[PDB]
RNA sequence: AAAAAUAACAAUACAGGACUCUUUCGAGGCCCUGUAAUUGGAAUGAGUCCACUUUAAAUCCUUUAACGAGGAUCCAUUGGAGGGCAAGUCUGGUCGCAGCAGCCGCGGUAAUUCCAGCUCCAAUAGCGUAUAUUAAAGUUGCUGCAGUUAAAAAGCUCGUA
RNA sequence: CAGACACCAUGGUGCACCUGACUCCUGAGG
């Protein structure tokens, strides 16, 4: 959270989420990411670099996040057969 | 209740005596006294000794 | 006399981390949003300008079967006066104990208060961005911001929370039952800590999100288990 | 909630909290003057009266003592009511006719400790102050 | 005509820790009482308030640009306010000490013949300097900025200089009727 | 309603802390705060008072020759100290008695609530008390109330204002 | 489930109680 041209206040930034836009705030539980591996493609075997997706408390209570996981990880590549 | 008839008054006081300690030394003025207070708890005896502790606690 | 001592014993990842200094404040935690089950690691960064406060010694009870029976519960808030603080219930058989345990509940269950301003952006946070209200039984205290001077203007047990949260400008009302005081406290716990759950439009702008230290620190923190 | 919010129902909010104001006890009493019409005080402050008698209270349950009052006839309002007498052996000092300031106690309107229909202190005795009489700074001249 | 108190009384009237802190001005600055305290935090929150209300106003508008001005004007006039802040959201970040500082007492201690904020508050009140070629008697004053310059001792206490008044001739009869024996 | 006096400063005798010396103990050391013993100069009006002033004429103020502080004094009070409530795990006396007590409650013999004394606290030339009204009180709820069960949806529908 | 199933009233009281600082200090040596 800055204050004035872009000093910085805060404690810390804290993660956001896109599949449903909310902010992780402060401590809370059930609250982390997903790192899904990359594969390098055509010759296979694992290269990196991780894509990871955050995901909050609150769509994991309301029973969302499986399907949330795939349009965020289809949206912007690549996992094969699509 | 209701009632109507007055029995003892007076009990305690008619067997308890007052007493007087005079003076060794005036019991303080305005701006002097507090003054006083301020200096007597804080700047003496800067305090380093006990804690928990009353200004008439026998505890 | 006496003395202390300490001693630091894993069961988990982020306790080797803490200890092997690969984490260095409470801040990166709070962030990636795991939690903290060792008191070590809120006393390794901080141990010093932790004030303990008992808000009340108050006895409960319940009847066994044979006369009464009694404990002592105690509520204990804990807090630097940097933008951090717990609260913490423990009941036990003694005074003492009740307190003693509780201290332990406050340090484990610490977390960052938000620090913002009235109208103000140069000159550090006196206060905090935003107006935000915790109940609790029907209790319900709303905290807004104040400007500059003017002071906390609360009562005793809500003012000594906002003092040790890094507020040191306020403006309370409260409404609903004023007997209970376990209850306003809790109710105060809840609205400080619900600064960051707000989003304002100065914290839009988003992040890439953590890959966890889980991962990172993986080969790392094979010491005898990963 | 519960109530009307258009944009002419200005009358009727004006007049539904008026017409609730009345229910409440504080309020009724006071504005009926019933305050002024059942008890002495409301509408004055002090009051001087005559001594009528010495009673002696066998006081009600809870707490065992003799509470003991006076019976005073207000000369200004005109109502015989009982007023304690405070301080300690102080009843001694009343004597039939010899008036006493009396005021209000600290319920107001209402009964007060373990005692009812007294609601009422003594303050004067003699009109000469019953305070100064129980210190020693001033003598009884009656 | 009209009059008005000069300070106020808290809505809580017991409350230990604030009456420390109210002594240990006392103690710091020499005043007489709780009401010395007061006097002061009536001013200060009063000038809190001017300030919050001017800083509420819309910019370029005459009654902000010319209160303001005048309010910055008088603060720095005393010397307790600097005019290389100088604006609205500094003058609330003022607190009761720093009007205190300014006073007639603290500066007849700081310089001059006081040796304590004991002693200094009763040489003011007995009449023992001038502030110009004026006596005055009023240690709770506050002095304005060119008024520091020109305490010093008075004409009208004998040590200093000046027409010998009772108290140094009294000084003089301990050496002519106490050591004169007559 | 306004100003804010009824003493301020050293000395010494002590209780103390930065500094120095000493292994430490200890001692020296400046700033003093109190508490003795009294003081030493040094000061000031409260009173007292020629004179000048004030004013219709006066008074008082603001002006001043000559006077006015070493102390239990030139000598401040009014409430509180069980809880709310700041300050007695007081000492004597009483013993559910006398009283205390807005309210909660004390007192029935080892009374931290009484009655005195002592000490301490708070405000301080003011403070206590009674009472009206206001705030707190979102316990009248426009902003901003509650109504399943805590106080509270008309038996139900039509229906005009 | 799918055997039998009756009168019976009354009665009083107090003290449950609230804070942290590890020595038997070793005492030939130390």
């Amino acid at each position: 959270m800055q204050s004035n041209a872009g000093e910085f206040v805060d404690l810390y930034v804290p993660r956001k989420c896109s599949a449903s836009n909310r902010i992780i705030g402060a401590k809370d539980h059930a609250s982390i990411p997903m790192n899904v591996a990359e594969v390098d493609k055509v010759t296979g075997r694992f290269n990196g670099q991780s894509k990871t997706y955050a995901i909050c408390g609150a769509i994991r209570r309301m029973g969302e996040s499986d399907d949330s996981i795939l349009r965020l990880a289809k949206s912007h590549g690549i996992v094969s057969q699509n | 209740k209701v009632h109507g008839s007055l029995a003892r008054v007076g009990k305690v006081r008619g067997q308890t005596l007052k007493v007087a300690k005079q003076e060794k030394k005036k019991k303080r003025t305005g701006r002097a006294k507090r003054r006083m207070q301020y200096n007597r708890r804080f700047v003496n005896v800067v305090p380093t000794f006990g804690k928990k502790k009353g200004p008439n606690a026998n505890s | 006399g006496k003395a202390g001592d300490k001693e630091w014993l894993p069961v988990t990842k982020l306790g080797r981390l803490v200890k092997d200094m690969k984490i260095k404040s409470l801040e990166e935690i709070y962030l990636f949003s795991l939690p903290i089950k060792e008191s070590e690691i809120i006393d390794f960064f901080l141990g010093a300008a932790l004030k303990d406060k008992v808000l009340k010694i108050m006895p409960v009870q319940k009847q066994t079967q044979a006369g009464q029976r009694t404990r002592f519960k105690a509520f204990v808030a804990i807090g630097d006066y940097n933008g951090h603080v717990g609260l913490g219930m423990k009941c036990s058989k003694e005074v003492a104990t009740a307190i003693r345990g509780a201290i332990i509940l406050a340090k484990l269950s610490i977390v960052p208060v938000r620090r913002g301003y009235w109208g103000n952006k140069i000159g550090k946070p006196h206060t905090v961005r935003c107006k935000v209200t915790g109940r609790c039984g029907s209790v319900l205290v709303r905290l807004i911001p104040a400007p500059r001077g003017t002071g906390i203007i609360s009562a005793p047990v809500p003012k000594k929370l906002l003092l040790m949260a890094g507020i040191d400008d306020c403006y309370t009302s409260a409404g609903g039952c004023t007997a209970t005081l376990g209850n306003f406290a809790k109710a105060t716990f809840d609205a400080i800590s619900k600064t960051y759950s707000y989003l304002t439009p100065d914290l839009w702008k988003e992040t890439v999100f953590t890959k966890s230290p889980y991962q990172e620190f993986t080969d790392h923190l094979v010491k005898t288990h990963t | 909630m519960g109530k009307c919010r258009g944009l002419r129902t200005a009358r009727k909010l004006r007049s539904h909290r008026r017409d609730q104001k009345w229910h409440d006890k504080q309020y009724k009493k006071a504005h009926l003057g019933t305050a002024l019409k059942a008890n002495p005080f409301g509408g004055a402050s002090h009051a001087k009266g005559i001594v009528l008698e010495k009673v002696g209270v066998e006081a009600k349950q809870p707490n065992s003592a003799i509470r003991k009052c006076v019976r005073v006839q207000l000369i200004k309002n005109g109502k015989k009511i009982t007023a304690f007498v405070p301080n300690d052996g102080c009843l001694n000092f009343i004597e039939e006719n010899d008036e006493v300031l009396v005021a209000g106690f600290g319920r107001k309107g209402h009964a007060v400790g373990d005692i009812p229909g007294v609601r009422f202190k003594v303050v004067k005795v003699a009109n000469v102050s019953l305070l100064a009489l129980y210190k020693g700074k001033k003598e009884r001249p009656r | 005509w009209v009059c008005r108190k000069t300070y106020v009384t808290p809505r809580r009237p017991f409350e230990k820790s604030r009456l420390d802190q109210e002594l240990k001005l006392i103690g710091e600055y020499g005043l007489r009482n709780k009401r010395e305290v007061w006097r002061v935090k009536f001013t200060l929150a009063k000038i809190r308030k001017a300030a919050r209300e001017l800083l509420t106003l819309d910019e370029k508008d005459p009654r902000r640009l010319f209160e303001g001005n005048a309010l910055l004007r008088r603060l720095v006039r005393i010397g307790v306010l600097d005019e290389g802040k100088m604006k609205l959201d500094y003058i609330l970040g003022l607190k009761i000490e720093d009007f205190l500082e300014r006073r007639l007492q603290t500066q007849v201690f700081k310089l001059g013949l006081a040796k304590s904020i004991h002693h200094a508050r009763v040489l003011i009140r007995q009449r023992h300097i001038r502030v110009r070629k004026q006596v005055v008697n009023i240690p709770s004053f506050i002095v304005r900025l060119d008024s520091q310059k020109h305490i010093d001792f008075s004409l009208r206490s004998p040590y200093g200089g000046g027409r010998p008044g009772r108290v140094k001739r009294k000084n003089a009869k301990k050496g002519q009727g106490g050591a004169g024996a007559g």
